RNA sequence: CGGGGGGAACCUGGGGAACUGAAACAUCUCAGUACCCAGAGGAGAGGAAAGAGAAAUCGACUCCCUGAGUAGCGGCGAGCG
RNA sequence: GCUGUUGGGAAGCAGCGCCAGAGAGGGUGAAAGCCCCGUAGGCGAAAGGUGGGGGGAUAGGUGAGGGUACCCGAGUACCCCGUGGUUCGUGGAGCCAUGGGGGAAUCUGGGCGGACCACCGCCUAAGGCUAAGUACUCCGGGUGACCGAUAGCGCACCAGUACCGUGAGGGAAAGGUGAAAAGAACCCCGGGAGGGGAGUGAAAUAGAGCCUGAAACCGUGGGCUUACAAGCAGUCACGGCCCCAAGGGGUUGUGGCGUGCCUAUUGAAGCAUGAGCCGGCGACUCACGGUCGUGGGCGAGCUUAAGCCGUUGAGGCGGAGGCGUAGGGAAACCGAGUCCGAACAGGGCGCGUCCGCGGCCGUGGACCCGAAACCGGG
RNA sequence: AGCUGGGGCUAGGAGUGAAAAGCUAACCGAGCCCGGAGAUAGCUGGUUCUCCCCGAAAUGACUUUAGGGUCAGCCUCAGGC
RNA sequence: GGGAUGACCCCAGGCGGUAGGGGAGCGUUCCCGAUGCCGAUGAAGGCCGACCCGCGAGGGCGGCUGGAGGUAAGGGAAGUG
RNA sequence: GACCCGGUGAAAUUGAACUGGCCGUGAAGAUGCGGCCUACCCGUGGCAGGACGAAAAGACCCCGUGGAGCUUUACUGCAGC
């Protein structure tokens, strides 16, 4: 709803900058911010355990946002825009010379 | 916005096809009782000059 | 044609005159020194002294109009048979106005200057002068108008 | 004054040798890709800019998204759509309208 | 059955100023403007001739362009029109 | 639309492609038609609004002669008094309207055509309704030789707020880390506030009212310099010391000279006005007419307005009209003449337009700021 | 002809007033707010970059004029002689 | 005066200046030029400069900062110093 | 209270100041021109001769075809009678 873009939670290839060619599963989307997730950006947040209950909550820190325009999905062959086609009585997307 | 011509002066004063312009001479509407016939009699029309230019700016729709 | 200079040519000028600095039309402004330069003065034209004008001339220039306006009465305008030379065949009201002379401005009186013209020549009326020279071959008529 | 502008300003244009008028249209049912062959064949690269008019839709759907070519209906015909395009072509139909709004 | 109250402007109607301009000022001007009241609505007003006005003329009303700063009005001043 | 290349980051640069009725525009780590949102082009409403635009269906409307003369809107017309409206200011003052008095007729009726009479003509008052073409912008949308946070609305920000006033009413200020919060764990001094390390980041003199960070203003360090000289503070000359080099830069000891700026004035260093200093805001314009000049177009002609069609930053059409081609005379009028006049005396007046630009003028505040006051409604 | 609490009424050319033109919300010879309104101001002040050429006046006439103006005089630009 | 008009050279005058008149420029915002060109090998803006061009208004160039915009020639418009 | 110490800490005013005396001069009342005399650099507690010291765009005075209050056998109007 003004919200909505290209993929989910799926396999994607990022085309990024710093993670340029990456392949990564499920992007969890925002849309709110047009983030997504991958595997790709990581970063180090610094932290003492919201409650030093089990002390330290840990140190290696987890996934950046990252653009969706950043991200392009996948399926036998490589990124490619998605289509939209009837499928007869609903509505799916295929890939270009592909299918979902 | 838009000029008006000035009545006072079209009411009394023609403009010539040169473009000078032209009064009557003033001084015989009651004055007399005894001015020389050539006082009476010399009253038709004549020129201005410099206080023309701006007579005629205020006919400025008639030219 | 190339793009830059199609370029204004000799003469355009729209510089026009600023007042505010040092050099040029400084302090003051471009003109005023004094006080009746300042957002107003009163003409001149016709005004001026609280003297009078030159009101003291007089409207002779009687007949000046009477409260229902003007009175309608058929208008008459002039043209040459020196400007009639031009065109041949036939010469009429209206002929004319899709030309220099009459446009809408009503019955039509030729008269004057030139030489007259082997053509019929209907008018409203002749300078006794333009009836003669168009004995020259030519018309009279005239009459007209119901 | 237009008239004259309008006039002279084609002429500049046929001096210069940028002027050709045209008949031949194979390229239909405007499509870029056909335009754009039918181009190549009238020596119309793209290394100049050009003026296309014509009562023609088709062509004119032609050109258009073209970044090198002005496209244009002839009573558009105008100095300035003249004057900024570096060559000029024209329908015949579009030349023979161009005669008419002068004499 | 209706009414009532509200609504940015816009509209019609009932009332209706002064500074100002006139190089003072009273007629005149500003101006039937500002403002107050009542009413109308998506508009309002107007509208089918007891009209115009000089044309064997035209043919409801409204709005635009002309006509024209003309016709005239005017301490024939300023100005109005 | 892929690869390669620098870069934190490509959309840059390079190689080789493709789409285009789509090369409007925004975003994506920088500068992308082909990554995203879009654009061209084309789809779509069960529901509730809207809807003669296209249909239907009603209401409704559909004659001649020849006779009678029964009806054709009343305190009305009409006249007078007092006023209003119109360009009309009592004018020669009609017409339209009406507070007061008097007060008809039904087509031989009655109003009007600018006092009034007479012809000639126009129209049928005293009952009512009528779309459209017109105005306006709370609201939705589209555009911009519109603004870009002292601008643009008073308000980009939780503003008609805070604050002020009994009240009507008055009325501000205040935007910006970064691509991403990765917004600085932990150690150190400290009560904290703040620092210092560590750490993130391409960058932290991007560290959180955090981009850029000018000036006034206040410091710290360094060079030259000053405690027997007198000054609008500078300047000309020499000389010394200090800093990279036959040339500079800084400073200033002695010598010569020297009455701040602006305004207002006959006259100001003036003991006449203004000004603490710095930064920003801050004053000769625009519309329409006019009149000179100038760049052009056409020329005894020139030119179109409103609108109509076309465009979607395209131009056309439209001669109603406007100036000019003829002047004189108050006019009737006459006309290259005409006016006064008895006058074949005299004498007076008697040969472009359209658009651009600039100077100036008239009307609107009309170069900007400022009254004491007057009026209306609260 | 006392003071004072609470509840009322009277207002802007109007109120109130053992009277001063006193009071009427900290300035009353006519309140305050918003509006006409950017009133008008012949007065005072202010008016912003650069270079180049020329360069005045503080007289006369009239002026409800006299520190304002209109014409003339003196400056300047263009064309012409 | 030349006149291979060269706006380039000789010859002769002049060049204090307020109100004013005239003439040439500089710079700011925006428009066409632009689907272009400059920009991360660093835009705009800022801090220096004893350097270069201009009579001047100014224009370059060099270093430092800054971190994403800027905009020729030649024209056009103005909330322009 | 004033003075000294410790804590907090304003104001009007302010062109910039490197701010002496006399005799002169000057828009005729000079730290700032001329001549001469005098004077090492910087504070603090005191005084009020000067800076025509500060404050308030003079109340006096005149000027403006500025205002406003009041008067009358000024004018012209109106309410009232």
């Amino acid at each position: 709803r003004v919200k909505m873009h290209v993929k989910k939670g799926d396999t994607v290839l990022v085309a990024s900058g710093k993670y340029k060619g990456r392949v990564g599963k499920v992007k969890e989307v925002l849309p709110k911010k047009y983030a997504v997730i991958v595997e790709g950006v990581n970063i180090v947040k610094k932290a003492v355990r919201v409650s030093p209950k089990y002390p330290q909550g840990g140190f290696i820190e987890k996934e950046a946002p990252l653009h969706a325009s950043k991200v392009r999905p996948i399926c036998p062959a490589c990124g490619k825009p998605t289509r939209v086609r009837k499928k007869f009585l609903e509505n799916g997307k295929k890939i270009r010379v592909c299918a979902k | 916005p838009k000029m008006k011509t000035h009545k006072g002066a079209k009411k009394r004063v023609k403009i010539t096809a040169s473009g000078k312009v032209v009064a009557m001479k003033t001084g015989k509407r009651h004055l007399n009782w005894q001015k020389s016939g050539k006082e009476i009699r010399q009253k038709g029309r004549k020129f201005v000059l410099a206080k023309p230019e701006a007579e005629r700016i205020k006919l400025l729709l008639p030219y | 044609d190339l793009r830059p200079n199609p370029g204004a040519n000799k003469r355009r000028k729209r510089v026009g005159r600023g007042p505010g600095s040092g050099h040029g039309k400084t302090a003051t402004r471009g003109h005023k020194g004094q006080k009746s330069r300042s957002g107003g003065l009163k003409d001149p034209r016709r005004f001026e002294g609280g003297r009078s004008t030159t009101l003291m001339r007089l409207p002779k220039r009687g007949m000046q109009g009477q409260v229902p306006g003007e009175i309608k009465r058929p208008r008459y305008q002039g043209v040459n048979l020196k400007d009639l030379a031009r065109f041949e065949g036939e010469v009429t009201p209206e002929l004319l106005v899709r030309a220099g002379l009459l446009k809408k401005g009503y019955r039509l009186k030729i008269l004057g200057e030139g030489e007259a013209k082997p053509l019929k020549v209907v008018a409203h009326a002749f300078s006794k002068s333009a009836l003669e020279k168009l004995k020259a071959a030519g018309g009279e008529p005239v009459l007209l108008e119901a | 004054v237009r008239k004259k502008g309008l006039a002279m300003a084609v002429a500049d244009r046929a001096r210069e040798g940028k002027l050709l008028l045209v008949e031949a249209f194979a390229g239909v049912n405007g499509k870029t890709k056909e335009f754009l062959a039918w181009a190549k064949e009238a020596g119309l690269d793209g290394s100049e800019s050009v003026l296309l008019v014509t009562g023609n839709e088709l062509v004119r759907r032609a050109a258009r998204n073209l970044p090198w070519v002005v496209t244009l209906a002839p009573e558009g015909l105008n100095v300035y759509d003249i004057v900024r395009t570096e060559r000029l072509v024209m329908d015949l139909d579009a030349w023979e309208v161009f005669q008419n709004r002068i004499g």
